[PDB]
RNA sequence: GCUUGUGCUGUCUUCGUCCA
């Protein structure tokens, strides 16, 4: 069920997730929900896109 | 499989309430009416049986059987033995379990005085049959409990019951 | 006894819990010269039961995992049409396999297997990067998820206008493309698998 | 993650045929269907189509002498016990023999230790279920003969107790349907049972 | 020990023959093999066997 | 119309449809016209006024469903044919190294027997295939030696010494129809081993 | 997952004494459950000293993590595998790594944890029947089952001492 | 509730039995085809009464099968429950979804949306039970029962009780 | 297909004359076009049309 | 290694055959 929300939620905001920390500042997730689940996501990352 | 002596009833058009099932209204239902027919056409009532006078009549049967097919030369489980069937062996030996767990009366005596008293009674001269095998097999002690178990005793109230269940609990042994 | 009996299902159930981990414990196959968890190009055969009327399916899959170029061969999987079929099919510039599967229901697939290793061991048929160079693989494929896959609605909501072997394939696919989804697919009908 | 697992030869038996290694391996027996019969070798194919190969000393027994071809025909099912399985040819060799077929019956290694197995009663329930195959369906005989009545020797003397001297009378013979005991009257209260071997019956009943 | 129904039932085919005359089997010993032990129990539950 | 007075209860009155509720009574056999759970059919147990809760006869668990959508039908009488991809008495490969026969078939449900005679109860997606085995794959041999097939009737004589008539094959199990073990409709599984042929 | 294994649970946050009882109740269900790898444990590194006490200690971390903080499985034996194991340099000066737990010890230190609650719920309601039987002078014989009870079939034996010995008060109370 | 009632079978043989031994072949037939059977119009049938002394009259022969067929009166006692019906039982099995009992050879099934909150499902309980405060009800416990739905079957018979009322549960 | 033999026909699907001919023997072979089956499932050389 | 396939229209009209 937390899945689901948190997909519906990520879809509301553009489907798309800049930042791990995005799960706390934008209230997608709560401390400790966070807290187990932040390693175990991961957004990929090119250097090419991102110069700074 | 087997076809009970009441036949006919062919189609019509009319329906009534008196059809369906129900212990509390005493709607036993045609096959269960308080009026029956023997193979010879003459009446007969319906034919009530308690845990103890089945028990008795099961037993009595069971051993005839082993006697009759031993040659005429009391143990449930080589009684229950005795019958063909290992479908019928497995619910003659659930029969008998239930029967010796729950046994009010496990005396002939004792069993013959509860139907003299259960049947010879004037207040229960109007007694349903089932009201009478209710009454002798689950064994209540209050006529408030016994209101509540049986509903159809609640619109006779022309009956000693109190009495009765006393005699039946002194008759019960302890 | 209670206690016994707690106790026995308790190592019952983490013995089970092991044979399960064992079974989806399994990376994607890692092509030669290929980082390991690199999603390979996939091509996979199977004609069914193996009797006679029945023809040989085949589904591309690349990396991305998108199906391309279902195609069906009509001639008797014994004979030299179907060589030349399937060594043009194989050498085409549009598809470029990294392995090839098979499976199937009975022991005619060993004649299919045993063809196709043939096939391209005698053509040296070596995988397209389009240097060294290595043939591609032919290994038999656990089609464990894959039955249950053809008969399921999504992959008939997926791909409506295809017959159950061309899923069979599909699932053979995407079972060596991933193992783990595949698994997850299966959503309710795993607990019945063999574990 | 563990690299991708790649099937063994008991692994492609397994999934090709779906019947493991250890349900299908030496000395068990399977019902074989034949498929052709020669002078020297006979080829079969199993359930889960197997070919299986039996070859001229392990179809017909040592003492038989007899052509293979008239022993067995082509389409018929018997029972074979399995001598070797090569399971990455799919391949198999077995023997029609009795001592191969028959007599392997105990297939499981059950450990029957005296100390961890109660041998005795096992001992004692098998006997009784031998001495229970031993039980028989049996029936009286009825015979037509005017002189024939189905009594017993005492029955029979008393019978030709109310009859003069010379008077005969027929009964069933306790050796068995194919014996008639026949029962005359040599003196007041001295009566003769012979017994009678019948032979070339037509049926049990019959004369 | 067997009921009559293990009595007859009870064939070298069924998966209950392994322990159909087992005894002198330490408790200690029966948690390495807990298939055993639960094949004993389902086959009480059916009728078959006696655990003593 | 129902009341305490009898010259009221002798009265018929037509009514329009429009103003009529159906009652539910505890402890009726009813069976849904239209939803999720068509053609199911049970005891119903609790009525929460407009949703009515029922435990069913095929499934044997708690249903809730609303009562506009219910009709009482003492009987069940469910076809299941043009449903799944089994008929009955199907041998069916559960996985890969089960098997079984249907025994019972349901709408989005099935009971196997297995080869061993435990009893499982499946959804149709779950089932690994069904063996179309050949004619010729479908014969054994008994004990004595003489060929059986499929419709030839048998009888035991080892253990409960059974009677029945085979309806599959498979390796050396029998799977036998019967008239008088009605616990599995007939069906029980004996190994060729252990029968002699009529 | 927390949530639906603590869905049945009636009251999940227990008090000081009582946590610290869990702790301890657990320390000891896993050294019944894991004897034969403690022996091994003992006899292989028979050279470093108390390492059984690294254990508790461990186990105890591990059950505070689980209950407290609410890491689930993964999280605790990726990032908190240093209360998972113990180091040592040995005369050679040999770093050595001792596994102390592995992942399907964590699971089960979660179903313990689990299943400490319906004893705790059990050892409440006897005490509190206990408290109602209000007795003069304290029962040795209660108290001294009652301290070592570990399981709820010597609570379930206090309840039938209980009831029969002190079945007038019960009789009262409320055959 | 156990009954008398008079009830009749059909039975047909074959000519190959017609013998001497007929009656008695025909009465065993009987009993092995009546004992221990369940019909949803009479309920459970258990004995017959006088079951070597029943008469099978003269049987009739079927025109184009040879068979005769026998028209066989016999009195058997017979058991059947009824709807709003009390009646004593023993828990056979207990279950999450409620508790299964059995009244000889007839099981029921009751729900625990027939059963009081108050008996709350123990499953850490050796053996599992529906437990209250003062009440413990379990595997081989007395119960006493109230049948409300029964549902009939081909040749079985199901029956729904509940615990809900007054003078129910354990006893 | 029908009972009857189908080997006395020639290449255009008619006898010949001069050709022995017994009852039911197939003497004009004729076929009809039928939308296929979902054959196309794979029947390399025997599907029917 | 290779195996054999499994059925039939309807409705009228006319001309005939053997009696009557």
């Amino acid at each position: 069920r937390k899945a689901a929300g948190l997909i519906q939620s990520i879809q509301r905001i553009g489907s798309n997730l800049v930042n791990r920390a995005h799960l706390i500042t934008e209230q997608l997730t709560s401390k400790t929900v966070f807290l187990n689940m932040a390693s175990f996501v991961y957004i990929v990352f090119d250097p090419d896109v991102e110069r700074n | 499989v087997s076809t009970s002596t009441v036949g006919a009833r062919r189609r019509r058009a009319k329906q009534q309430v008196d059809d369906e099932e129900n212990a509390t209204l005493l709607r036993l239902g045609p096959e269960f009416a308080l009026k029956q027919y023997d193979h010879d056409g003459n009446e007969h009532d319906l034919i009530a049986l308690s845990l103890s006078e089945s028990r008795l009549l099961i037993r009595e049967a069971l051993k005839a059987r082993s006697r009759a097919r031993n040659g005429g030369v009391i143990d449930d489980d080589e009684l229950a033995k005795v019958t063909s069937g290992a479908v019928a062996n497995g619910v003659v030996k659930k029969t008998l379990d239930y029967l010796n767990t729950f046994a009010r009366f496990k005396d002939e005596e004792t069993c013959t005085a509860v139907d003299q008293l259960l049947h010879n009674s004037s207040d229960c001269s109007v007694l349903h049959p089932f009201e009478i095998a209710q009454l002798s097999s689950l064994g209540c002690e209050d006529v408030d409990e016994a209101i509540t178990l049986i509903p159809s005793l609640a619109a006779k109230k022309e009956v000693n019951l109190q009495r009765i269940l006393d005699e039946l609990n002194r008759l019960e042994d302890p | 006894k209670e206690s016994i009996r707690r106790d026995c299902e308790r190592v019952l159930y983490f013995q089970v819990k092991n044979s399960f981990t064992k079974k989806i414990d399994q990376a994607p196959y890692q092509p030669p010269t290929y980082a390991k968890g690199t999603i390979p190009r996939v091509l996979t055969l199977s004609f069914g039961e193996g009797n006679r009327g029945d023809a040989v399916l085949g589904v591309f899959m690349d990396d991305s995992g998108d199906v391309k170029s279902q195609i069906k061969f009509d001639e008797d999987f014994q004979s030299r049409d179907f060589s030349d079929s399937l060594t043009r099919y194989i050498k085409s510039n549009n598809i470029n396999p990294d392995i090839i599967g098979i499976s199937g229901f009975n022991i005619h697939t060993k004649k299919l297997f045993d063809k196709v290793n043939e096939l391209v061991n005698e053509e040296r048929l070596t995988i397209e990067y389009d240097s060294d160079k290595h043939l591609i693989r032919v290994i038999y494929v656990n089609d464990e998820t894959a039955r249950l896959y053809q008969h399921s609605s999504k992959s008939s909501a997926e791909y409506p206008n295809r017959p159950q072997l061309a899923k069979y394939c599909i699932g053979l696919a995407k079972y060596i493309q991933s193992p783990l989804l595949e698994y997850l697919a299966l959503d309710e009908s795993m607990y019945s698998l063999h574990i | 993650r563990r690299d991708f697992h790649i099937l063994n030869e008991a692994e492609i038996f397994q999934l090709l045929t779906r019947e493991t290694v250890d349900s299908f391996r030496k000395g068990m027996v399977i019902p074989v269907y034949v498929r052709k019969v020669e002078s020297s070798y006979m080829s079969v194919s199993t359930q889960s189509l197997i070919a299986g190969n039996i070859q001229r000393q392990d179809i017909l027994e040592p003492n038989d002498r007899r052509d293979p071809r008239e022993v067995y025909s082509v389409g018929q099912t018997v029972r074979a016990c399995i001598l070797d399985v090569d399971y990455y040819n799919f391949k198999c060799q077995l023997s029609l023999l009795r001592q191969f077929t028959e007599n392997q019956v105990a297939g499981l290694n059950v450990n029957r230790n005296p100390k961890f197995w109660d041998i005795e009663s096992e001992n004692r329930d098998r006997q009784e279920e031998i001495d229970k195959q031993r039980e028989e369906s049996r029936e009286s005989r009825v015979i037509k003969h005017p002189f024939f009545h189905n009594m017993k020797s005492k029955e029979a003397e008393d019978y030709l107790a109310a009859r003069p001297v010379g008077d005969v009378v027929i009964r069933p013979s306790s050796k068995g349907s194919n014996h008639i005991t026949i029962s005359w009257k040599v003196a007041p209260q001295l009566y003769q049972h012979i017994d009678v071997l019948e032979e070339n019956k037509d049926d049990a009943n019959a004369i | 020990e067997l009921t009559e129904r293990g009595k007859l039932q009870i064939e070298p085919e069924s998966p209950y023959f392994d322990f159909k005359y087992a005894k002198n089997r330490p408790i200690s010993a029966l948690t390495a093999t807990p298939d055993l032990y639960l094949r004993m129990i389902q086959a009480e539950n059916d009728g078959l066997v006696n655990i003593k | 119309l129902h009341s305490d007075d009898d010259t009221i209860n002798s009265e018929t009155v037509e009514i329009p449809t429009s103003d009529l509720r159906k009652i539910f009574n505890v402890g009726d056999h009813v069976r849904v016209i239209h939803g999720k759970h068509t053609d199911d059919t049970g005891l119903i147990v609790e009525v929460n006024g407009d949703k009515v809760e029922f435990i069913s006869n095929q499934t044997k668990r708690t249903v809730i469903v609303f009562s506009n959508y219910l009709i009482k039908s003492t009987d069940s009488t469910v076809s299941i044919n043009e449903s799944g991809r089994f008929e009955l008495h199907d041998l069916v490969q559960v996985n890969s190294d089960l098997v079984g026969i249907v025994i019972r078939a349901q709408k989005d449900s099935f009971d196997v027997l297995c080869s061993d005679g435990k009893l499982l109860s499946l959804p149709p997606v779950s089932i690994y295939s069904k063996l179309n085995l050949n004619p010729n794959q479908q014969i054994a041999i008994d004990s004595n030696g003489v060929e059986v097939k499929v419709g030839d009737t048998v009888r035991e004589f080892t253990g409960e010494r059974r009677q029945g008539t085979i309806l599959h094959v498979y390796r050396n199990f029998l799977f036998l129809r019967s008239r008088e073990i009605v616990e599995n409709q007939g069906v029980f599984v004996t190994s060729s081993n252990r029968v002699k042929t009529i | 997952r927390f949530q639906a294994y603590r869905k049945s649970i009636k009251n999940y946050k227990l008090s000081d004494v009582d946590y610290s009882n869990e702790r301890d109740w657990i320390v000891e269900q896993l050294k019944l459950e894991k004897r034969d790898f403690l022996q091994h444990l003992t006899q292989a590194h028979s050279s470093v000293a108390h390492l059984e006490e690294k254990f508790e200690a461990s186990v105890k971390k591990i059950v505070d993590f689980i209950a407290i903080e609410s890491f689930e499985v993964p999280f605790i034996w990726n990032h908190r595998r240093d209360y998972a194991l113990h180091t040592y340099n040995d005369d050679s000066n040999n770093t050595i790594i001792v596994k102390l737990l592995n992942e399907d010890d964590l699971w089960r230190i979660v179903q313990l944890d689990l299943d400490y609650h319906s004893i705790h719920d059990k050892k409440a309601a006897l005490s509190s029947i206990y408290k109602q039987l209000d007795l003069d002078v304290v029962d040795p014989t209660y108290e001294e089952f009652f301290g070592s009870a570990r399981t709820l079939s010597e609570l379930q034996d206090i309840d039938d001492y209980l009831t029969f010995n002190y079945s007038s008060q019960v009789k009262n109370l409320t055959s | 509730m156990f009954f008398l009632k008079d009830l009749s079978l059909i039975l047909t043989l074959h000519p190959s039995y017609f013998g001497p031994q007929m009656n008695q072949y025909l009465r065993e037939k009987l009993l092995t085809d009546v004992e221990g059977t369940c019909t949803g119009q009479f309920g459970y049938i258990v004995t017959v009464l006088d079951g070597m002394n029943i008469d099978v009259g003269k049987g009739r022969i079927i025109p184009g099968s040879g068979s005769a067929e026998f028209e066989v009166k016999y009195r058997a006692v017979v058991w059947k429950p009824f709807k709003g019906e009390v009646v004593d039982a023993i828990v056979s099995n207990v279950s999450p979804i409620g508790f299964f009992a059995d009244v000889g050879p007839l099981n029921v099934f009751v729900s625990t949306r027939l059963i009081p909150d108050n008996l709350v499902y123990n499953p850490s309980n050796s053996p599992p039970a529906y437990m209250s405060n003062d009440e413990l009800i379990t595997k081989g416990s007395k119960v006493r029962l109230k049948v409300v739905g029964t549902r009939t079957d081909v040749n079985e018979i199901y029956a729904i009780g509940s615990i809900k009322e007054d003078f129910l549960g354990a006893i | 297909l029908k009972h009857g033999t189908y080997e006395k026909l020639d290449e255009d699907g008619l006898i010949a004359p001069g050709v022995r001919v017994s009852g039911d023997d197939i003497i004009i072979g004729k076929t009809t076009p039928i939308p296929p089956d979902t054959e196309e499932l794979g029947q390399r050389t025997k599907y029917h049309t």
